[PDB]
């Protein structure tokens, strides 16, 4: 009676939700790598795709205009996202509690047989969530893991992205905080990658295996270039 | 009966093709409901109105005929005369209803489904055109009266404001199976009926009739409730009424179940009245529902003139003395779908087509005698109303040969039938033209007819000298108060001849066997 | 109750009606307004005058005879009633009540308040049935119809065949009433093999009447005695939608007779 | 037997070509308000703004070609629209001219409890039709409503529609006549966005009250932008 | 939701063959709940979705599975069973085999059901 937010109601919905939620975060990791990879074409590609980010579509639409609803659409799918993971974390700790041997352990000898993707998914998410806001603070703002003259903020039209990774992946401490993040965040891919196909319900025998291929070939490709930035920045082949 | 029981299934088959919304259960099959006093479930219903989409049914098929043009509809025209050439129904004379036109119909065969003459009593749970106009013509022409005295009644009916209302709203008869039924003690009472203590309300029905407890039949209940209004209670608006109260079933049941049970009844009262029976108690009152009596028809629904078939409540057919729930319909119904297009067939069948047009001296004669009918209603001029006289006629009749009928009532009647008749040929007011939309012309011509059929009516009663179903005598009754029949001389059914002489109809018994279902 | 009527009084088709002023002295608040308009037709036939003219059978708000535009509104002023359904008490002592017939060019006027609603018939003579014949019927439990399909094709089915809808339409459509019977029929799946081709036939069979269009104001839903929804017109469109995109074509219209 | 060209045939087909062709117009008019949002931006950007719609996919397309493709659309989705809305206007007429009190009187008394979608429909529809023809003679051709001397036409590649924007708004009839057609427009909308919902059988009893609060949302906006326009430029806001 | 004595024929509905086999997979469920025992959150989506598929993949179930599908979701909630993420150990120790297959068509009928707005009942309280 309530139309599509019924899925609010149900855990399957939930699912559901966090499985759109994915496919946009899944799109946005995808396409962000595409873009960070121009590092390597140097400052002047990589300033131009930043500015050129803001100025998309400008003849037709204002400045940052298409950014600020890409901005809340990203907004809007992470907190979906982590509402509905949250709640099914909870929901599946409370079907756990009653019976079970400790608060560490459910059985004596539980053998896996289909991975462990619950404990990567789960870990793999609050990591992500606070890489998530370290980031927004330490790339998009500059206020943390800077030393004081180093941060070009954009003023006008100019912007200066690629100094700022440049002097960004420096502390040995935020590239080895970075490569857990993405670590963590090839096997959410990996798994998620899959899973909101397997949620939706756009998956069977047939497809199954192209599924997962194409998981892992996302996987792989986000993890890549993910760990290759912030190691080429540290080691000097981007400078 | 067998053929009714047996074509049933086939009624409900071709329901449910035509697209009858039906209840149905969440796994996709049809539900089943039983009625009041039935032991199976065995009702096939729409939600509350069952019979209107049944008649949709019927008239979207009808209309898939016209545009077909195998039919030929004419509304708002009333047959007013039946013409009969050679010894056999071979037209109708009918009057349009807007242009007053009076058009000869011919046709090989004639079918009668005018439905039922429950109007006759002025107060009715029936439509307000409808009439037996149709079925006292064919009479008149030579078709027999059978049973015409069995009347059926509605124990719970919405009782009426005042002396301008003719039509009782029929309420569902299962609101008695949770209700107790009442007038206050005292003769007249100006207090609030739920301000009336206990040791006050005369709870008749209950202090009277121990047996049967809260579960009277609804011909000893109502004969309780008419004499009861009858001996004055003012209860309701004009005195006829009882309290059907509901403040005890509401103390026990969760009034929540009793809202999902009789929601629909409480908010149409609550309309119908402005009084919400949750707090006060409703007022019922009886009225005549349905006529198992009509024109007797053989077992080729066919009457006793060649080529006239009667269908529906317009003849006797199954239901004998009392018709039971869902039988009225399911009647119509066979009779309509599968059992007279076989008869009819079978009729024609053995006489030429065609051969009587609308020139030959039979239709003027009807068409004469339908004018001149009309000319001298219209020019009585007279200064009472046709709903006057309708009134007086219907009073006399629910109190002599009403649910309650006794031999010295029945010749009161007898008598006074003649004269209501002289006095509204002689002194009616219909104003108007001829040919103009005169519903006062529409409701005179019925009312004459009426009159007519009453005495009938009363004759029939006064004859049979038994109890059975909806005819009651108050002489042949057990002590319980129940019919007492008579089968070793009364087991028959009477069709009556129109003898030329309105007080000496032609009695024809046809004897009653039973090789099945021995009566008890 | 001391009640003003302005009455149409029309005394034919070709003759031009007009308002004529009735007061009643004395009115009972239980008393019904169809009842009421029969007190006032015997104070008229013992005054001599030409009684008020309207239609009614069941007075039930069933049948569906019962056609009367009450200080503005169908049916009167309460909703979800039929004029036979509307009692006096939901007026008030020294109120003035115009009573008038359905206004619509498809529905014309025969008498003082008396409507021939024949275009009504003609729309579902033009396919909104089910083409089944007698005796061919399978059994009754061999298609199953869900309860909640049942219900909104049950929903649908209730309707009245009033005309309360064209006459409260700004634009006299009969929307609401085709769409009833669209709705009814494609909900159920003994109406799907020529649902498509009716709903065509229908609205073209509303068109040929002489009914309005259809531009969602929603007075139909609101003077509805049968509260069908708009659901109903929105089934409809979808039901006309998919037809075009099927290439139905509409039959020859059904001519009055 | 014609395909969807038996829309045409029936009068809820020709209902269907509005909502169809309403759409169109619905989308072309939210995104005209949001081109001329740039007037406020400054005369720079909305010239660009107005260069750029002509100069739309040039690495690709030819000048002026998508903007033709366009006017071609809405010329044929406004034809399409008059049309029918004449069609039905003109149907719904002949349904009340035998039974009715007068020629201006349906009933002598009709309290009407959904709205007025009837007169505001298609009174605003004349005026935006008048408004129209007038608006492209008045700032598209500049030969209607101006001085001499006052209205730069496009000259090349370079573009004055801020100054005639600032030099059209100067009469107050001008202005009137905006913001007039502006309130009927904003009643179009408030209706015609979701009645073209529910003319194409795309609503329900749970998206009625969301249909009802996107059409009051789309028309709010539309409104409040085509008023503020004009106002700014005659108040000297906009100079 | 058919009571004794109102089935139709037997023969009177067509089951293709992949349908009925299909069904029969989903149907063959022994209700061990060694689903709900090796999945990583208790979860009895195995369960649920062999009884969603088995029902839904036959006409008789048509009528009411859209309901019936978030009923039976809502009622897993209820009970105390955890959320599905995919893991898969259920059908790896399931006795019959149940594939994975029955939960993506429990979330396609899942979402089916909620683009129809159908609302779960309220939930079957143990005596
Ligand atoms: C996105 C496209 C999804 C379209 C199809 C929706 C899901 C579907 O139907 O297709 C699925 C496969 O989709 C898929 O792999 C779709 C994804 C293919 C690989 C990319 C699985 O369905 P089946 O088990 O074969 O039959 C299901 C039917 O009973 C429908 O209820
Ligand atoms: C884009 C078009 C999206 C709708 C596609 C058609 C879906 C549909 O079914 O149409 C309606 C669209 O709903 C709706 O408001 C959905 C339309 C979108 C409203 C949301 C706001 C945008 C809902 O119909 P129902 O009564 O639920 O079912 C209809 C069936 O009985 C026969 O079709
Ligand atoms: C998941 C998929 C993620 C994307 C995969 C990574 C993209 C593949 C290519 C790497 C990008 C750097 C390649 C450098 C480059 O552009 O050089 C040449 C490489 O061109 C190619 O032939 C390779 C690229 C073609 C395929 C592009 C695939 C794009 C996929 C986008 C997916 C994400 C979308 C969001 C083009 O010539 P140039 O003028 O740029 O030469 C250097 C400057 N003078
Ligand atoms: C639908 C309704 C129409 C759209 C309404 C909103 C559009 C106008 C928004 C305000 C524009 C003011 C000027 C631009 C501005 O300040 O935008 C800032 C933020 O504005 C937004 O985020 C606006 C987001 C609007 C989304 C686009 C709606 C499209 C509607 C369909 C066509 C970006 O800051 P900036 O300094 O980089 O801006 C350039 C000027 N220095
Ligand atoms: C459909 C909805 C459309 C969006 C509507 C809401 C958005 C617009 C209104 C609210 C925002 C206010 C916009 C006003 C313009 C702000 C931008 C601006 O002026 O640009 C500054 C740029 O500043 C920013 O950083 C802008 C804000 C963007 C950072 C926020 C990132 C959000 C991340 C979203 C995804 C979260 C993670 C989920 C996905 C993994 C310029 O910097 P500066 O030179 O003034 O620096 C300070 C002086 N040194
Ligand atoms: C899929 C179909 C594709 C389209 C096919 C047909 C259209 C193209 C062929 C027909 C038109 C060809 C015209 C080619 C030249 C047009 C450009 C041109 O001449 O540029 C001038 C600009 O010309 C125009 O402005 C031409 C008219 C364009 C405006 C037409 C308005 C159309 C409105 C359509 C929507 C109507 C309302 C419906 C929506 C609410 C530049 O200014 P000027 O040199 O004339 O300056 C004069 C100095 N004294
Ligand atoms: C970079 C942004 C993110 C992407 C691309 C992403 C991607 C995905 C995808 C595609 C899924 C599968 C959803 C499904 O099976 O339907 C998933 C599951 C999950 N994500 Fe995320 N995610 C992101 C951020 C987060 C964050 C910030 C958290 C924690 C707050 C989180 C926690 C989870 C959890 C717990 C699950 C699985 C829960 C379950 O399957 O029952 N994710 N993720
Ligand atoms: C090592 C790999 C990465 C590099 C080099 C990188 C680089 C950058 C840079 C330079 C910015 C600032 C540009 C801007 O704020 O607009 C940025 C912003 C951002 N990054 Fe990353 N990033 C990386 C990984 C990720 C990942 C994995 C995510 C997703 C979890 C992510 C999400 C974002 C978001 C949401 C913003 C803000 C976007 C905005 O403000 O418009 N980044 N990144
Ligand atoms: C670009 C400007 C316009 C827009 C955006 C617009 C939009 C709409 C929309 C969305 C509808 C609802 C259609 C439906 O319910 O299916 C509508 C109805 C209508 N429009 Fe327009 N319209 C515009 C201009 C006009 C013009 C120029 C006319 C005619 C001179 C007009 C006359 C009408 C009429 C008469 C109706 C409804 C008629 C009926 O339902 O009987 N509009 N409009
Ligand atoms: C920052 C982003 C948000 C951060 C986290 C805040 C959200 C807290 C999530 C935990 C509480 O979760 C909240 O309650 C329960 C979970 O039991 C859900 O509610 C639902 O739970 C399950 C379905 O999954 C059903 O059994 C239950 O009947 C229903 O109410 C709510 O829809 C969710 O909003
Ligand atoms: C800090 C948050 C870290 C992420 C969630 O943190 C943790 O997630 C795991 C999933 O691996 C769950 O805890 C886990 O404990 C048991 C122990 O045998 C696992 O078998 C099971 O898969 C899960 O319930 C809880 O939900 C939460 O305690
Ligand atoms: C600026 C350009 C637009 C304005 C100029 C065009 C205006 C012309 C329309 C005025 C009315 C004539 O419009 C014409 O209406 C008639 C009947 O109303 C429609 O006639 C057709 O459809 C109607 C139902 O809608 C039925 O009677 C029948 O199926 C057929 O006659 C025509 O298909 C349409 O062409
Ligand atoms: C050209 C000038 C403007 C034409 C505007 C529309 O034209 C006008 O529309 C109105 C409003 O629907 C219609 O007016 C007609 O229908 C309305 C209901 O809709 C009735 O209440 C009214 O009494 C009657 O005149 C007519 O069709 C026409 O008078
Ligand atoms: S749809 Fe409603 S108003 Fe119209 S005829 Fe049917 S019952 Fe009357
Ligand atoms: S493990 Fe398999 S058989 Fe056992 S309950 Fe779960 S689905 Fe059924
Ligand atoms: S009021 Fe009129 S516009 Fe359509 S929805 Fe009803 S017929
Ligand atoms: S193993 Fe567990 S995580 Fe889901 S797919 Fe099966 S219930
Ligand atoms: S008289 Fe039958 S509906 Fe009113």
């Amino acid at each position: 009676m309530t139309g599509v937010l019924t899925l609010t109601r149900t855990s399957v919905g939930k699912k559901v939700i966090m499985a759109l939620t994915g496919f946009v975060l899944v799109g946005f990791v995808v396409f962000h790598m595409y873009g960070n990879l121009k590092m390597y074409q140097g400052p002047e590609v990589y300033n131009a795709y930043a500015a050129g980010l803001r100025e998309l579509g400008y003849p037709i639409f204002g400045h940052e205009h298409l950014l600020w609803i890409a901005r809340f659409i990203l907004l809007a799918s992470v907190f979906l996202h982590i509402w509905a993971a949250t709640s099914l974390t909870l929901q599946s700790r409370r079907s756990l509690q009653a019976s079970s041997i400790s608060t560490v352990r459910r059985y004596g000898q539980h053998k896996r047989q289909s991975g462990y993707a619950d404990y990567t998914m789960r870990f793999g998410g609050v990591l992500i969530f606070f890489f998530i806001i370290y980031h927004i603070l330490h790339l998009t703002f500059g206020v943390v893991g800077y030393e004081p003259g180093q941060f070009i903020h954009p003023h006008g039209d100019v912007y200066e992205t690629y100094n700022n990774v440049v002097y960004g992946f420096q502390n040995p401490l935020i590239v080895g905080f970075y490569l857990l993040t993405m670590v963590f965040l090839a096997l959410h891919l990996y798994h998620g990658v899959w899973s909101m196909f397997q949620t939706l319900g756009w998956n069977n025998r047939t497809y199954d295996r192209l599924l997962r291929g194409l998981a892992i070939v996302v996987a792989a490709a986000v993890f890549i270039g993910n760990i290759s930035f912030p190691l080429a920045v540290y080691f000097g082949f981007v400078a | 009966v067998y053929r009714l029981a047996q074509v049933s299934v086939n009624i409900i088959d071709q329901c449910v093709a035509q697209g009858v919304p039906f209840a149905r259960e969440y796994g996709g099959l049809l539900d089943n409901r039983s009625f009041g006093g039935a032991q199976v479930a065995r009702t096939f219903y729409a939600r509350g109105q069952t019979g209107q989409q049944l008649l949709l049914g019927a008239y979207q098929a009808l209309s898939r005929q016209i545009a077909a043009g195998t039919v030929k509809m004419f509304p708002r025209t009333e047959m007013l005369d039946l013409v009969v050439v050679d010894g056999r129904a071979r037209g109708i004379i009918t009057r349009d209803m807007v242009t007053g036109k009076i058009t000869r119909y011919a046709a090989d065969a004639v079918v009668l489904a005018t439905g039922g003459y429950g109007n006759v009593f002025y107060l009715s749970t029936n439509a307000k055109g409808c009439n037996a106009t149709a079925i006292w013509r064919a009479h008149r022409r030579g078709a027999f009266f059978g049973n015409p005295c069995f009347t059926q009644i509605h124990p719970t009916c919405i009782p009426v404001s005042g002396e301008y209302q003719s039509k009782l709203t029929l309420m569902s008869e299962s609101l008695r199976n949770d209700g107790r039924i009442w007038v206050p003690k005292k003769k007249g009472d100006t207090r609030r009926p739920q301000d009336i203590p206990e040791s006050e309300r005369d709870y008749y029905l209950e202090e009277r009739y121990p047996s049967f407890g809260n579960l009277v039949p609804r011909d000893i209940a109502s004969r309780a409730a008419k004499q009861v209004c009858d001996e004055g209670r003012g209860v309701g608006p004009g005195g006829l009424g009882v309290y059907l109260d509901f403040a005890d079933a509401i103390k026990r049941l969760g009034r929540q179940k009793i809202a999902e049970r009789y929601g629909n009844l409480f908010d149409m009262y609550k309309q119908i009245t402005g009084e919400d029976p949750y707090e006060t108690p409703m007022r019922i009152y009886p009225a005549v529902h349905y006529t198992m009596g009509g024109l007797w028809v053989d077992y080729n629904l066919q009457s006793t003139i060649p080529g006239l078939f009667v269908i529906g409540e317009a003849n006797f057919s199954d239901h004998g003395a009392n018709r039971l729930g869902a039988s009225a319909l399911m009647q119509g119904l066979a009779d309509g779908y599968f059992i007279l297009p076989y008869t009819i067939a079978n009729f024609l069948a053995q006489v030429k087509p065609g051969g009587v047009s609308i020139d030959r001296p039979e239709f003027a004669e009807a068409e004469a005698e339908i004018n001149q009918r009309i000319q001298r209603l219209l020019s009585i001029r007279g200064k009472r109303t046709v709903d006057s006289f309708h009134r007086e006629l219907g009073k006399l009749m629910w109190d002599k040969c009403g649910m309650a009928r006794n031999a010295a009532g029945l010749r009161e009647a007898l008598q006074r039938i003649p004269e209501i008749r002289a006095e509204f040929w002689e002194n009616v007011n219909v104003p108007g033209e001829a040919n103009d939309l005169n519903q006062a012309l529409e409701k005179a011509g019925r009312v004459a007819d009426f009159l007519e059929l009453a005495e009938l009516m009363c004759l029939d009663a006064l004859h049979r000298e038994e109890s059975c179903g909806g005819h009651f005598r108050e002489e042949y009754q057990t002590p319980d108060g129940e019919a007492l029949r008579n089968d070793e001389q009364f087991s028959y059914v009477a069709a009556w001849e129109f003898t030329g002489d309105l007080a000496k109809p032609r009695l024809h018994k046809e004897p009653l066997v039973f090789e099945y279902v021995k009566p008890t | 109750m001391k009640i003003t009527l302005k009455i149409w009084r029309q005394k034919n088709r070709n003759t031009p009606g007009e308002f004529k002023t009735y007061v009643m002295d004395n009115v009972n608040p239980d008393m019904s307004f169809l009842e009421m308009l029969d007190v006032l037709n015997e104070d008229l036939m013992s005054r001599g005058e030409e009684p008020v003219a309207f239609d009614h059978d069941c007075r039930e708000g069933i049948c569906g005879m019962c056609s009367l535009m009450i200080n503005g509104v169908a049916h009167g002023p309460k909703n979800a009633i039929t004029t036979c359904q509307l009692h006096m008490r939901s007026f008030k002592d020294g109120d003035t009540i115009t009573v008038e017939p359905w206004r619509a060019s498809a529905f014309p006027i025969l008498k003082d308040l008396v409507v021939d609603r024949s275009a009504f018939d003609r729309i579902i003579q033009a396919g909104g049935y089910i083409s089944v014949s007698t005796g061919s019927a399978p059994d009754a439990n061999t298609i199953p119809v869900s309860k909640v399909a049942a219900d909104r094709a049950m929903d649908a089915a209730a309707c009245i065949g009033c005309g309360a809808c064209v006459a409260a339409c700004p634009n006299g459509s009969a929307m609401l009433f085709t769409a009833a019977k669209v709705t009814h029929l494609a909900l159920l799946p003994q109406g799907q093999p020529e649902r498509y081709q009716r709903v065509v036939n229908m609205v073209a069979q509303a068109d040929f009447e002489g009914f309005g269009n259809c531009t969602n104001i929603g007075e139909c839903a609101a003077v509805c005695p049968k509260e069908i929804s708009l659901e109903t017109i929105a089934q409809l469109n979808r039901d006309l939608v998919m037809a075009a995109l099927r290439g139905i074509e509409p039959n020859t219209p059904i001519v009055p007779a």
